[PDB]
């Protein structure tokens, strides 16, 4: 008493699934297979999941499902003293979409530039072209493939800037994409998880229904096979790597979603006695099966490319945007019915980052929905002030110097920001709130306590793997830099500004609770760590 | 309130033989919250079958369960002496939770004529102002059996206690204990008390009579 | 291993309150919920409350609900229950029963502790020992017989011999007739053996707090 409930569970699974699954299954695990020896990463990867990563999923949808409230109100019934764990993970989604979203825009953008038989960035003898444009890619800087200008030169035109002091002109091309996905962020927000439930079937979905004919083609590519050699063959010299177990731990815990609430979030609108324990593997599971499955799509064409094309593999096997906004596309337009796989692949991109800026900006909306009742009570005219601000804002990401813009605030938004808030989101949960308590909440919702395994890894393991993640992050620390771009120290400063705006709010939140109750130090304490419950 | 209804609630069976025991709840019970109990005469129950197909620690394989949604049956392939007792199924599906009506297992044997006993007031109780006869049926199969007190010739309805052994672990059979009492004033009034038992193993009843002389 | 005892419970008047016990040993207590099961003469199994690991989800049955309060000791390992304007439907057989686990049902049962609540008063039964009567002296077996009448409440002990002899005994369960109840016991032996040897009715009542042996004589 009271709150919305999903539509059904389906709206529940592909909306976790959707949120979870995203550029980040294309776009780094078959990279890092590639680069960690192949089909013996999955020894490390799979071991830092079990451990470290579904625990902390599961941690979660459990957490959420339970307190049946937003992030927020969820941390302040829990540990009051910690409340502010709800308030910096809320931000740390309140930044990240400033900039995420400029990814799907540029899906939607190299979507309409596909409407030909003609793709642009297939040639070097183009408007945008320089004289050192190769046909496709190479290991020289200075000289970059046709499909690398079309996109740096035509669609992002950052060779106009000349770092993040310079944004330069607005492109009010790639401003009309982003307003034409917080459209669709909108009308899917809409009326809530009634639509929202709704709309993940799609954008869930759909990704799989392109996968499948990306599966089926690239595997019919010559030189498919070679690919897969490069993607899965076992080097188990790298499980002896430091460097090894720390990429499978990063990306385990970075690939599935906690820290943003909302996981938190979704899970709120579960009924209480649901089975979050299925959910929480089944989900967990798809996660990871499709990054496996479109580390084939994306090799099985990358061995076509070094076979048939004439490129060393580790020149065209990379991570991040070039892979799909570059490399990718190129080896399409070299294929017969070019336009067709362009279309459903700048789709597939899509759909892949939408349903998780829904589930990303769903954490704001439910997590403050639940503190306030005002923007509770008009929930259209919120999502409309937070999407204008995100526009607005966002135009920045659409100028020329947008990538540097982009950059920034995708190492800054949260790398370290979450780590510390789900490492507080562990020691709250674990030790402060306790086990013991937590899992008689889980016992009361799904039938039976979590296993001990679950219990040791909440307590202990946990904690130290996420310390594992932070302290190796901090030993290879490097000052910002996009290719020969290095950026200015007050940049760099206003990245930290923005990482420790929202970590600021634990230690903070903990004062002015702390200073807001009268009594004893000891007696102020364990008022402020006794549950809402009790 | 989900209600478990179980048949049938007595159960005969020859050891050997297989039985077969069904529960049926008023709403649909999930498939993993179905449990069973077997409870033993003069004893607390013991968790027998969770979670529909489960057998506990301890229980033979003999014993197996089936059923979903609204039913649920146990069963047992070769019944062994051992089993005669009462099963309880359970749902753990939804507060309130709820135990089925049961179903009492018992062993079958040979038909059994009772030995039957009379027992005049004792001196005792004939100083206290009340006069009681006591008839014992024993050793008796099937467990159906009555008991008909005679004042000399009239037969007397009113004022009988009557009490049945359970099944015994042994030869089967089953004992009834019948307790006719009277004041004296109207004990000491006749001089004739008959006990006779009617039972499926004669046409004609058991009597058992004694006169105040001796 | 793991054991589970029910202690308090005994005569209580309608309306009257009492408090029940269960001693938990053998496994770590506070990781496992506990129930209240009971059953009634009519032998039907009613559960009566739930209680969860810490004590923070407690489910009761709509009889019993506002009435009986069901606590937990996880320090000492005792379950509780509080029992409150106690009706006489409520008389029944109280278990202590251990489950975590609604998919499991619960694995261990304790031995259970008997409350009854009745408007009746305590009595002692009157011991009556059985003789048969004069002739023929069958030839082979002789049966033998004591009466426990009108007492209250339950239980009463009877023994043969103080429980020598356990063989050809058939003790009765007693029946509930005008708030009194009358037991009696029948026991078999072999004509050479009686009266050879001595046959005494052994009966306690700790209720009423008597204690009394019965030897057969053929008055
Ligand atoms: C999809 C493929 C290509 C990538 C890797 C998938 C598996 C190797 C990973 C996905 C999630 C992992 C699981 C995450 C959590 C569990 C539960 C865990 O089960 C228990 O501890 C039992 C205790 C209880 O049931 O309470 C044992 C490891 C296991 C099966 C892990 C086994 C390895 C798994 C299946
Ligand atoms: C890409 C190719 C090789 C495989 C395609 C995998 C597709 C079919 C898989 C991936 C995720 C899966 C979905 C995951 C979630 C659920 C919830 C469940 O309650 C109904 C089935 C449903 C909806 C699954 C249907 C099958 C599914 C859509
Ligand atoms: O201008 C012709 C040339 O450019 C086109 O680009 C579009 C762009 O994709 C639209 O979003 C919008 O901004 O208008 C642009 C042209 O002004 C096509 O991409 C290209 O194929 C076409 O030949
Ligand atoms: C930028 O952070 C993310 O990309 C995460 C998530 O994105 C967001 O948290 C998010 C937040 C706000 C706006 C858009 C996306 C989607 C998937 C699941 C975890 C991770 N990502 C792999
Ligand atoms: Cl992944
Ligand atoms: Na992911
Ligand atoms: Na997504």
């Amino acid at each position: 008493d009271e709150r919305e409930t999903w539509s059904g569970k389906v709206d529940f699974l592909l909306s976790v699934i959707g949120f979870a699954v995203d550029l980040a299954n294309v776009w780094r695990f078959p990279y890092l297979c590639y680069k960690n020896g192949g089909g013996a990463f999955l020894v490390p990867y799979g071991i830092m999941l079990a451990v470290g990563g579904i625990p902390l999923f599961y941690m979660e949808l459990a957490l959420g499902q339970h307190n049946r409230k937003g992030a927020i109100t969820c941390w302040g019934r829990l540990v009051p003293l910690f409340k502010g764990i709800g308030y910096a993970v809320v931000l740390i989604a309140f930044y990240v979409d400033f900039y995420y979203n400029v990814i799907i825009a540029w899906s939607l953008r190299f979507f309409f530039a596909s409407f030909t038989n003609s793709l642009p960035w297939t040639s070097c003898n183009n408007i945008w072209n320089t004289p050192n444009c190769r046909p496709f890619e190479g290991h020289v800087e200075g000289f970059q493939s046709a499909a690398s200008e079309y996109f740096n030169r035509y669609i992002l035109e950052l060779n106009r800037s000349e770092g993040i002091h310079d944004l330069g002109a607005i492109k009010w091309d790639m401003a009309l994409c982003l307003l034409i996905v917080y459209l669709i962020c909108y009308f899917s927000l809409w009326k809530g998880i009634s639509t929202s439930g709704k709309v993940v079937w799609f954008t869930a979905l759909f990704p799989y229904a392109v996968l499948l004919i990306l599966l089926i083609r690239g595997l019919t590519l010559p030189g498919s096979f070679l690919g897969i050699q490069y993607y899965l063959t076992p080097n188990f010299s790298a499980i002896y790597k430091a460097e090894v177990w720390v990429d499978a731990a990063t990306q385990v815990f970075f690939s599935l979603g906690p820290g943003f609430g909302v996981l938190l979030a979704y899970a709120s609108y579960n009924k209480y006695h649901n089975n979050v324990y299925k959910d929480a593997l089944l989900t967990s599971f798809i996660n990871s099966a499709t990054s496996f499955i479109a580390g084939f799509v994306i090799f099985s064409v990358l061995g076509y490319m070094a076979h048939t094309l004439g490129v060393r593999i580790e020149d065209v096997a990379t991570e991040g945007p070039g892979l799909v906004f570059v490399v990718y596309p190129a080896a399409i337009a070299t294929m017969p019915a070019s336009t067709f796989w362009a279309l459903i692949f700048f789709m597939m991109l899509a759909t892949l980052g939408l349903d998780s800026s829904f589930g990303g900006s769903e954490a704001i909306i439910t997590a403050l929905s639940d503190e306030f009742p005002k923007i509770k009570r008009n929930r259209e005219l919120f999502v409309a002030g937070l999407f204008s601000l995100y526009f607005v804002v966002g135009l920045a990401s659409c100028t020329q110097g947008g990538f540097y813009f982009f950059h920034l605030l995708d190492r800054y938004a949260a790398g370290y920001s979450i780590l510390v808030a789900v490492f507080f989101e562990a020691i709250a949960v674990s030790w402060i709130y306790g086990t013991n308590r937590f899992s008689e909440d889980i016992r009361d919702m799904i039938g039976f306590p979590p296993g001990r395994y679950w219990q040791v890894c909440w307590r202990f393991v946990a904690p130290i793997f996420l310390l594992f993640i932070t302290v190796y992050g901090l030993i290879g620390y490097e000052p910002l830099t996009y290719a020969d771009y290095v950026y200015p120290s007050w940049a760099n400063a206003l990245g930290w500004c923005i990482a420790g705006s929202s970590v600021v709010m634990i230690p903070a939140v903990a004062i002015f609770k702390l200073l807001s109750t009268p009594g004893s130090l000891r007696q102020r304490f364990t008022i402020l760590t006794t549950p809402w419950r009790d | 309130e989900n209600v478990l209804t179980q048949s049938p609630a007595i159960m005969s069976t020859s050891p050997g033989e297989k039985v077969t025991m069904t529960c049926r709840a008023s709403s649909s019970v999930g498939s993993s919250y179905l449990h069973w109990y077997q409870q033993k005469s003069g004893a607390s129950p013991k968790l027998w079958i969770y979670s529909t197909s489960n057998l506990a620690s301890g229980v033979p394989a003999r014993f197996s369960g089936s059923g979903s949604g609204t039913s649920y049956s146990l069963t047992i392939s070769s019944v062994e002496a051992e089993d005669a007792a009462t099963y309880y199924c359970q749902q753990f599906s939804g507060y309130p939770l709820t135990f089925g009506s049961g179903t009492k297992l018992e062993m079958k044997r040979a038909d059994a004529a009772p030995t039957v006993s009379i027992f005049p007031p004792s001196s005792e109780q004939l100083t206290s102002g009340g006069a009681s006869v006591v008839c014992f049926l024993n050793n008796f199969y099937p467990k159906d059996i009555n008991v008909k007190w005679k004042i000399d010739g009239s037969e007397r309805q009113n004022g009988v206690l009557n009490s049945w052994t359970d099944q015994d672990s042994k030869d089967s059979t089953y004992s009834m204990s019948s307790t006719l009492t009277l004041t004296k004033d109207e004990y000491e009034r006749h001089n004739s008390y008959t006990c006779e038992a009617t039972h499926k193993t004669s046409t004609s009843p058991i009597v058992k009579s004694f006169n105040r002389n001796e | 291993e793991v054991q589970l005892v029910e202690s308090g419970g005994g005569l209580v008047k309608p309306g009257g309150s009492l408090k029940l016990s269960c001693a938990a040993s053998g496994f770590t207590f506070s990781s496992y919920a506990m129930s209240w099961v009971r059953q009634s003469p009519e032998k039907r199994l009613e559960w009566v409350a739930e209680i969860s690991s810490g004590g923070r989800y407690i489910y009761y049955s709509d009889t019993v609900t506002g009435r009986f309060t069901i606590s937990r000791d996880n320090a000492r390992n005792i379950l509780h229950l509080e029992m409150s304007s106690l009706r006489s439907e409520d008389t029944a057989m109280y278990y202590c029963a251990r489950g975590e686990v609604r998919q499991r049902g619960f694995d261990y049962w304790g031995q259970g502790t008997t409350l009854t609540v009745s408007s009746a008063k305590t009595t002692a039964p009157s011991v009556y020992p059985l003789a048969p009567v004069c002739g023929d002296t069958t030839g082979s077996s002789v049966t033998l017989g004591c009466l426990v009448k009108g007492y209250f409440p339950e239980p009463v002990t009877l023994t043969w011999n103080s429980g020598s002899l356990s063989s050809g005994v058939h003790t009765f369960p007693a029946v509930l007739q005008s708030d009194l109840y009358t037991l009696s016991s029948s026991v078999t032996v072999t004509s050479s053996t009686w009266p050879s040897q001595s046959i005494t009715c052994n009966v306690a009542h700790p209720a009423s707090s008597t204690k009394v042996d019965k030897k057969i004589e053929p008055r």
